[PDB]
């Protein structure tokens, strides 16, 4: 079925605007969404075939206060994304109550997509996490989005912000974000603000402007991730098929990436795997293990030697996994696209569920918690009292979130077989 | 060999007799698995093939 | 066999002369009935065939307190209808009334066409329902018809009239049009103002001369019902073998409309099918479905593709119908005339049994349902209190039309194998 990204607030729209014109030069779309006369692949999930080959993606573009919804407008692909559904604070209360007047418009530009597609499997969110309007809207439409489709499944590319701690107020909105984002999100994969600008110094000398190349390096991983739907083959066909083996267990659903070619601008298998397992290679900042990791490599691989690669991986105990049950490395063979270069033509990247990250969302914790005492940044905005007198939702977040830390440090232990 | 490859195409067929029957082709493999679900779950000693091959179709 | 159209009332009189005239160019006629130098039909059945080849549409126009009728007589095609047949208020008991004194020379009006003709099939009326004038003397003709001719079948293009709610006593007089039409008319097919004026506003920027522009929607509609009788081929050659499909029940007789190309100003069988079953292509505006579908293309159709066709929008299932009937969607082909232009190139009408129409039934009856209550428009006109100082005709109507509204939704269930 056709996928529905919710790309919302100005952060989340502008990685969604790249993300949908790095497909348009993948694919065969010129700005306009014509088809391109210089043009194998899988189209109908992420585009709409319209009459005359305007292939329009399926984009739910949401802007709030928008400023830089303006400037996507004044661009060549204008025409591209033309579905004409674009409707009109930094608190994630703020957030929040702006949405819920708005939501039964917003609601029915989700049902004309959702009645003039063969079909709907998922819906996709360009979220941000503590993303002033982004957050609070954002965490709302998550919400409502599983009662009305129950049986369908919510992703989120949640671009998890460090920059090393302006908002004085971040921690506590991203403290909501995931209470909502723990229990109603299917599948999340977490990407870091801090961990892209260290790869951003390491590749390149660029620190200043970190946001405007840092949407690329998003980009190339939002790409990446769903090059094996977009392109057909024997197995990962469709995207549940490939989100069971990432999520072992509802709770734990927060996904890790990396990219072998970080230096994206031959080489072997067993090359592009080993290099992905190193640290650099990584794009997220007691014993810790990994519970179940998954790898999709594009290029001029040999797809024969692609066991031979993995018994080697297997012996040099390179990787240490989960005790409780069985877990194994999973290799996955795509095809880079023609018509763009492909130089560097194997390019790997990976998709692995790592307790690791429990240690991030404990960070914004750890923030709030000093937060929460000095009681420093309470808004005490009259939206912020009023919307939240009790201020009890923050600590329901806070237990909630304290049962995913602890979840998360249960797996690593030998019995998940008992309660986590 | 040469009008063989030509004049009957004896190569594209291996191509797409992989590719359709044994699974290879992905895609159609799975979009015909979800509109035979109905059909294929009821005891087919009572099936009738005017059905199958008209949704084969539709899948292709 | 050859129709006689007994076009009566300002707005009936407004579409037979545009149905006429839209043959007229379509058929070889020229304004003065005559054939043109540049003009395989078989002509006979829709018009006489004079001596020196003046094709006279047998046309029976009816004027009461005539205003419309001048302006018809003062046109270039006042020469083409001349069977030489045309004989001198809003209220419903108001038309009926002045019908029944001139019933005489106007049933011998019918007569002289009935004797024109070898054998005569139908009565065509292009009657306005509530249309003051219209209405009234429409149903008093109706009653007169099948008792004279109770062999013969009559059929009404009835344009029911909804302007989103001029007339207040609209509903009443509509009521009673109703009661005639569901015990004397053997077919009727339903129209609505609104509908047309909805797709007017999205096909075109009209909307303040609704009336003008409509006549042509309502036209395309008319020409096209009839294209597979006055051409020639082994398709339904006469209109009673058509009409038997279509209507399935004594009681359910209305029919709805569509256009597969409502903008006609190459195209598969596949496509101008599912375009059809959509609801924008629809002219008419607890589970519902269709009893019987039916549809006629007219263009550059292949052959082979048809069966295709036939089974492809049946798994599709656009068409959502659970009839007590085992009726099936029939596909139906004609001829494209030549000399007209051959824009959509392939181009579809369909004329189908549904249980939504009983909802428009309703709404008048709820209308008149209030109204009666407060009896605020009773008329009380002398005319009105003398023709029916009992008012229990309308009440019979309410019976007879609620007996219908009940009918339609016995329809809907399992068991209208019993009774309604
Ligand atoms: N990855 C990435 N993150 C961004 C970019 N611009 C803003 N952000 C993030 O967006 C968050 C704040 O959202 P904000 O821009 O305030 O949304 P606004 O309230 O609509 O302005 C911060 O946590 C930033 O890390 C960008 O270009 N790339
Ligand atoms: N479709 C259509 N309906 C019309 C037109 N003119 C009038 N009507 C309908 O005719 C009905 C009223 O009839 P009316 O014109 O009052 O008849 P009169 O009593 O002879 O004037 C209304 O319900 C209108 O919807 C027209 O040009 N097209």
């Amino acid at each position: 079925r056709e996928i529905i990204t919710l790309q919302l607030g100005q952060c989340g729209n502008q990685i969604g605007f790249e993300f949908w014109k790095q497909l348009c030069a993948e694919h065969g779309i010129s700005p306009e969404g014509i088809v391109e006369e210089f043009a194998t692949d899988r189209k109908d999930v992420f585009f709409y075939q319209a009459d005359d080959e305007h292939y329009i993606p399926r984009a739910v573009l949401l802007d709030l206060e928008p400023r830089v919804i303006h400037s996507i407008l004044n661009s060549p692909y204008a025409k591209l994304y033309n579905p004409e559904n674009i409707y009109l604070g930094n608190n994630w209360a703020s957030g929040f109550s702006q949405g819920e007047k708005i939501h039964e418009d917003i609601f029915d530009i989700i049902d004309r997509e959702a009645d003039g597609s063969d079909s709907l499997e998922g819906f996709v969110l360009c979220h941000s996490i503590a993303g002033g309007t982004g957050s609070g809207l954002g965490s709302y439409l998550l919400e409502r989005l599983n009662d009305r489709y129950p049986k369908k499944l919510v992703q989120t590319y949640s671009v998890f912000p460090n920059q090393d701690e302006d908002v004085v107020v971040q921690p506590y909105n991203s403290l909501l974000t995931l209470k909502r984002l723990t229990q109603n999100a299917d599948c999340v994969v977490v990407l870091d603000n801090t961990a892209l600008n260290r790869i951003a110094t390491d590749r390149l000398h660029i620190q200043n402007p970190s946001f405007s190349q840092i949407n690329q390096l998003v980009s190339t991983i939002m790409s990446a991730s769903t090059t094996t739907l977009r392109y057909p083959g024997y197995m990962n066909n469709d995207l549940i098929g490939l989100i069971a083996s990432l999520i072992p267990t509802p709770r734990l659903h927060f996904l890790m990436t990396g990219y072998t070619p970080l230096t994206t601008d031959k080489t072997t298998v067993l090359d592009v795997m080993r290099r992905l397992l190193q640290p650099k290679n990584v794009m997220v900042s007691t014993n810790h293990c990994y519970i179940a990791i998954l790898n999709i490599i594009q290029g001029e691989v040999d797809p024969t030697q692609v066991h031979k690669s993995l018994q080697r991986i297997r012996e040099r105990k390179l990787a240490n996994f989960i005790p409780w049950g069985p877990a194994s490395i999973q290799v996955a063979l795509s095809r880079k696209s023609p018509y763009l270069p492909s130089a560097h033509r194997v390019s790997g990247l990976m998709m692995a569920n790592h307790t690791s990250i429990s240690s991030l969302f404990e960070r914004t914790c750890r923030q709030y918690d000093k937060l929460r005492k000095r009681e420093a940044f309470l808004e005490q905005f009259r939206k912020e009292d009023m919307f939240k007198d009790n201020f009890d939702e923050m600590d329901t977040s806070r237990e909630i979130v304290q049962q995913l830390i602890d979840e998360y440090h249960a797996a690593t232990r030998p019995d998940y077989i008992s309660w986590g | 060999l040469d009008v063989l490859n030509k004049k009957y195409s004896l190569l594209d067929h291996m191509q797409a007799m992989r590719r359709y029957l044994l699974l290879g082709q992905g895609d159609f493999i799975r979009h015909l698995m979800d509109l035979l679900k109905p059909e294929l779950v009821r005891p087919a000693t009572t099936l009738y093939q005017h059905n199958l091959t008209g949704i084969l179709e539709t899948a292709v």
